[PDB]
Formats: C-alpha cells, structure tokens, sequence
C-alpha cells in the first residue's frame, strides 16, 4: 500500500477511457457482421 | 553528472527541496500557512488533492 | 536426400502464391537435381600381396586418400552410398593393417566434411530457397577450391615419394578445422530450415560463438559479410525508398493490397497494421533494436509516392554489415529522421493537417454558434417531421444557405460538410418515430493523404460529440422561448423555467470552457510539438477521447436520469407552450403539470447529484449550481 | 469514497477491461472465420 493518490486518478481514468475505446469496437463490429 | 543538470535537473531540485521540503524559502509557507489557515483547522474529511490544490496557486 | 523433392515442392508453392503471379520464379531442369556428376563422392580390385610389404600400404593409402579427400573411390579405402542419413561413413580394406587403419579413420572426418558441403553448394543454389541462401551458397565456392589445390600438390608431391602418411596427417590440419566449420553451418540450415532472412541469424550468432577463435572467426566473418548483400540489397530499397522488390518473400517486410475499391477512405477499420507488417520470423536477429524503425520509415515514404509524388532518398550510401559497429544502426536512424520528417512536411505544409483540424470544431464542436442561430432556425420544421418524411437535398441545401449568411462562408474546405442521418438515436450507447432532432448529423469527405488521421473511427466520436451537443443547444432554445411567448403572466412557470435554465445553460457552459477549448489548445500544442504522424494519430486520439469521456458521456448507464432530465425539460417546455398558446391565442389542468413537473425535476436533479457524486476538475459541475441562492440545497446532503 | 476502495476499482476496471477484450478475441477471430 504506497499509492501516492495522483497515480491512482491518473489510473482508473486511463482503465476506463481504454475501455470505452475498446467498448466502442464491440458496437459497430458485431453489426458489421450481421447487418 | 553533466545531463543529470543539463537534461535532467539535479542540484537545482536540490536547492527547491531545501525550499519547499525543509521549509526553507521562507516566503511561501509564510503566507500559505496564512491563506489556508481554515483549512489547517476545517475538517473536511474528503476534500481530497484535488481540492486542496488551488489553495496552492493562489497562494504562489 | 530423397525427401528434397517434396522440400523443395511446398517451397515452391510458399514463394509462388505470396509473390503474385505474373510472371513465375525460375526454376532449373531436372536433370541439375538428377546427375551424380555434380556431387562430390562419386557414385554407382585391392589385389592384395599377403599384404606383405609396409611401405607399400601407407604409399597406397595415401594414394586413395588423395582421391577419396576430393569425393572419389579408392581401390583400398573407399566410400558407402549411405548418404541417406546426414552424414556419410566410409569402408576401409578390412585386411589393412591397424595403426594404420586407425591414422587413416582419424584423418577421413575431412572428407566427409567436404562431401556434405559440395551438396549444400549445388543444392541451395536453386531459385526457391530466396536471395540470401545462393549467396552463401555462393561464398563457400572459394574454400573448395582452396581445398582442391590443396589436394593436387600433395599428389604431385606423392609421385615424388617425398610425401607419407604421417606428412600428410601434418598438412591437413588446417583444412580439417575449416570444413567442419563450413559442414557444422550447412547442417544447421538444412535442418533450421532458415529458407530466407533468418540464415543471417545462424551466422551472426555462430560468428559471435568464435569470437575466441580468430583463425576460424574470419571464415565465418567472411560468410556473414558475403551472404548477406542481397538481404541489405532489398533493406536499403525499403528504407531509402517506399518500394519493395522482394522476388520472393524472405524481407522483414511484407505489403497487403489493402486498400482496393472495398474501402477507399477507411471505413472504419484496421488500415496500416494490416497494410504493411514485420514477418516476425524474417527477422535476422540483430536489428530489432529499430525493426518499429525500418517498418515506419517505409510506410511513411511509400505514403508519400503514392500522395506527394517524391521518391528522394536521403543519402542511399551501403548498410554494408561488420560485427560490433552502428554504422547500420545510425543510417536507419538518418533513413527515419528524413523519412518521418518529409511526411510530416507533407501532411502539415499544404493541405495541412491543422487548417483541415480548424474547420472541423467550427461545425462539430459548434465553437462557430453563429452558424446554428441559422441553420437550425431554418431546418427545424422540416426537422419535426419523423425520419423518412424527410427531404435530404432540400436539407443539403439549407446547409449551404445558412453557411452563406453565417461567419463560416470564409473557410476552402467549408464544401465538405454533408448532412447524414443516424438511426438508433442518443440511445445508441450499449419505437422509431422520434426523429430530426434525434436522428441529425454532420459528417466530412476525406482523401488519401489525410484518410490516414481523420477517418471514420475519429469522425464517428466527433458525430457523438455532436450530437449531445446539438441535442443541448436544442432544448434550451425552446427553453429560452417560453418567456418571449409569455410576455395571466403565471409566476410560478417563470420561476420553474429559471430553474430549468440554469441546469441547462451551465451544463452547456461546462463542457466547451471546461473540455473542449482547454483540452482542444493542449492537443494544438501536441501537434506542433509532435515530431511524426504516430505521434500526432496518439495526440488526436487521446483529445478525442478525453473531450468524450467527460462530457457525461461513457459513463456506465448514460448517468442515466440525465436522458430523463432532458425528456422532462422537452416535455415540459412542449405542454408550456402549448399551455399559454390556449390560455390566451385550462389553469385547472395546467397547475398539474407545474406540480408534478417541480416534482419531477426536484427528482431528477438531485438524483443527478446524488449520481455522480460516486466521483467527488469533475467537480466543477456543482461549482456553478452551488454557487449562490441555493436550491440545490433543498437535499440534505446522501 | 474510501483508501480501502481506491486499489478495488483498480481490480474491477482491469478485470473489467479484460472481460471486455475476452470477447472481440472472438469476435475478431469471427471475422476471419467468416469468409
């Protein structure tokens, strides 16, 4: 336990835009095979 | 021991260190201490970094 | 041996269907693989005295050994047609006398190291096996001569009588450690099967094995030095050019015809790691300090023939290879620092990159207003109508109408806004009949120069933006209308619409003053601080993704009650007007929707508090609501 | 909000990042096992 608090809202910030950015391939690749 | 000061900084982070974290530049904490004297006392319990940075700028 | 056939049958197919087809490969005729003449060791009396005089049988040992070191039968000591394993035996005389049989099977490991390279000579000349392998195939012509001379003095001193057996095993010496040097390095071939670029790997590292060994470190000093000019040959066309003259496939390098009439701008998916790609076994095993380098530097001038005409080298002196030294290493470096660079010039001189940028947020990030007090004013009740009642080009040329009276009729690329629909609406985020407000977008034209940067995976997330954008400055119009349409002067639906107003004017004033605009200068500083375009697509994505993920949007359920905070303040604003049309142009049924829809939106905006407060910068959004007279302030606090 | 929670949403968002790639695994695959 030595999170200085700054590296950790540096963190879930970066976990949950990369994860959008992967979400967002979900949505329009599943159609683009059933469209 | 040159790029560790002409890339990278060394003895000048040195010299802000002994300023900021020895206490020794006698000017900022000196009037810091006056700007965030109710927050030295008020508990609030999860105003947390982010909150208690602007107090810094304007103190600087 | 026998399976050389089929070995080389898949190797043809290997090289032939990657290599389009135009024109073949070249192979040899079969009677090159089929002749015994070619080989070494030859292939389908003794008269012994009581073997009785001594000297006799050393001089006749020797005499066949000096056929038999050059791969031809004795008529004592001879050769088995065992060739069938990897590494051939010999019979000897079996009444030939010991001691001298044994020196004898001591010295015969050097024609066996001969024999097993005279076959990977011939053999791995054939155009299957790509460049690299005929070259080293090719340098290792010299040490059979050498050996060859070698062999014909020693006979010629043998007719003299002035040679003998233990002479002979003297003069071998040397040869016997430099064929098994050669021998134990076709082996390793042969059964590594490196058939392209990655040969240089077994003899760079074999070379760095002998650096203890100086007499044997320049043999293979040599080799490495020589086979590998064709594989430099191809390096140097892709990296001082965009070109790539593989006449197989052995390179690091390989091309995909991509980008044909299925996707010309890129349709939303996987260009470049797709267009260009490092075959990861054709890697020579000392360059992948750059091997990023080498693929970008390529990538990067073959997009510049194709888009800007130039295909200028740098400088195009020889990656000539020497052990240790970076001369290579500096050269990829110079080849990438001009290769990036160009590009870059290419993309930010002229039809550069950022006016191109500019022009987009005046539309989509709506920084240009003055375009929409129009556009939408014309467009909005063609826009009430549902979706395929619509009239698209009496749309388009609203847009284009708007843009004439509009500030924005000063830009040159201004002609590539189009309108588009999208169906599925602000509920897209994992009926039909709501539309035009719903169902509305801009969208751009792009070409293959900037294709590369402004595609469908960015423009996608700029329509998004957009469209909660539009959305906003939807609603609050008809907010703002309410009090004009006013002018019984009921207090109570004045006071209600401040209320509204002030949740949706400053969500409004939060995300262009608090995201866009800020985060819009730090990616203008990015760009002009971005050394290549990799840097530029990562400074783009990343403002990209940082203007949507805080403004609400990615959040897990749509912050969900703000979607009901916008359809009451519509319907809301929808029975106002429709109210003080009729009370004037019952108070009975009205007072009804102002208390429940105080009610509701008490609920909805203090459940939108309570929802985001999970996340404590992003504190802003309560810092004009909590600012003063607070009514924020009818919660007690979680 | 709580220290006790910071290193917590770390492990749900990666974990939760991971569940969202052990899928379009699949779904990219699919689109080669398409055609």
């Amino acid at each position: 336990r030595a999170r200085n608090m700054k590296d950790f809202e540096n963190q879930i910030t970066e976990l949950k835009k990369e994860n959008f950015n992967l979400k967002l391939r979900i949505y329009f690749l599943e159609e683009r095979m059933q469209q | 021991l040159d790029v560790l000061n002409k890339k990278y900084s060394l003895l000048d982070h040195m010299q802000a260190m002994r300023r900021y974290l020895l206490l020794g530049q006698g000017d900022f904490i000196r009037h810091l201490m006056d700007l965030l004297k109710p927050e030295l006392v008020r508990p609030a319990t999860t105003l947390y970094q982010h909150n208690l940075t602007g107090i810094l700028e304007t103190a600087v | 041996l026998q399976q050389s056939l089929e070995l080389k049958r898949k190797m043809l197919r290997d090289k032939q269907n990657k290599k389009n087809s135009g024109q073949h490969l070249p192979i040899f005729p079969a009677w090159v693989y089929e002749r015994p003449a070619l080989i070494g060791d030859f292939l389908i009396t003794a008269l012994p005295i009581g073997t009785l005089p001594l000297a006799s049988q050393e001089s006749a040992v020797v005499e066949d050994l000096l056929y038999v070191l050059v791969g031809v039968d004795g008529r004592y000591v001879s050769a088995q047609p065992l060739a069938g394993r990897q590494s051939r035996t010999f019979l000897v005389d079996p009444n030939l006398d010991l001691s001298i049989r044994e020196l004898v099977h001591r010295i015969l490991p050097v024609a066996a190291s001969y024999s097993a390279v005279t076959r990977f000579i011939e053999e791995k000349s054939s155009f299957e096996y790509g460049q690299v392998n005929h070259a080293l195939a090719a340098a290792m012509r010299t040490l059979v001569k050498e050996h060859l001379i070698l062999v014909s003095q020693l006979e010629q001193l043998h007719r003299q009588g002035l040679l003998s057996l233990q002479k002979l095993w003297f003069y071998i010496q040397p040869a016997m450690r430099t064929m098994d040097i050669l021998a134990s390095l076709a082996t390793s071939v042969d059964k590594g099967e490196c058939l392209g670029g990655s040969t240089l790997s077994l003899l760079h590292d074999r070379s760095f094995s002998y650096t203890g060994d100086s007499q044997a470190q320049e043999l293979c000093l040599y080799l490495t030095k020589a086979a590998s000019a064709p594989y430099f040959e191809v390096l140097e066309k892709w990296i001082y050019r965009g070109i790539i003259h593989d006449p197989y496939s052995e390179f690091m390098v390989e091309e995909h015809e991509l980008r044909k009439e299925r996707i010309q701008e890129d349709y939303n998916d996987k260009y470049w790691d797709q267009r260009y790609t490092i075959v990861q076994q054709q890697i020579p095993s000392f360059l992948q300090k750059m091997a990023d380098k080498i693929l970008s530097t390529g990538k990067y001038l073959n997009v510049v023939r194709e888009c800007g005409h130039d295909v200028t080298c740098p400088v195009a002196k020889e990656i000539i290879y020497t052990l240790k030294e970076r001369a290579y290493v500096e050269q990829i470096e110079k080849a990438f620092n001009y290769a990036s660079k160009v590009l870059l010039d290419f993309l930010m001189e002229e039809k550069e990159l950022v006016a191109h940028l500019r022009s987009i947020k005046r539309y989509f990030l709506m920084d240009q207003g003055d375009f929409f007090v129009h556009f939408m004013d014309l467009a909005e009740e063609e826009l009430r109508k549902p979706v395929e009642d619509i009239t698209p080009p009496r749309l388009e040329a609203l847009l284009e109408l708007a843009l004439r009276m509009s500030t924005a009729n000063t830009d040159p690329f201004k002609d590539d806004l189009k309108i588009d629909l999208m169906p599925h609406d602000l509920i897209t985020q994992l009926e039909l009949a709501l539309s035009g407000l719903e169902a509305f977008s801009f969208d751009y034209i792009v070409k293959w120069p900037l294709s590369l940067i402004i595609n469908r995976k960015a423009l996608t997330r700029y329509q998004m933006l957009f469209r909660h954008m539009f959305y906003c400055k939807h609603v609050e119009r008809q907010l703002c209308s309410v009090w004009i349409s006013n002018k019984q002067w009921f207090a109570g639906a004045f006071t209600l619409r401040q209320r509204m107003l002030n949740f949706v004017q400053n969500i409004q004033y939060y995300m262009m003053f608090e995201v866009m605009e800020p985060t819009w200068h730090i990616l203008e500083k990015n760009l002009k601080s971005a050394s290549n375009i990799d840097d530029v697509l990562g400074h783009h994505t990343g403002f990209l993704d940082t203007c949507l993920k805080d403004c609400m949007l990615t959040n897990p359920e749509l912050l969900k009650v703000f979607s009901k905070l916008m359809s009451v303040c519509v319907m809301f604003t929808n029975c106002m007007q429709k109210f003080t049309q009729s009370m004037k142009l019952l108070v009975s049924g009205f007072e009804a929707t102002i208390n429940k829809f105080d009610k509701n939106f008490s609920a909805h905006l203090l459940d939108l508090l309570a929802r985001l407060s999970i996340y404590s910068g992003m504190a802003s959004v309560i810092s004009r609501l909590d600012f003063n007279g607070f009514y924020t302030e009818r919660l007690e606090r979680l």
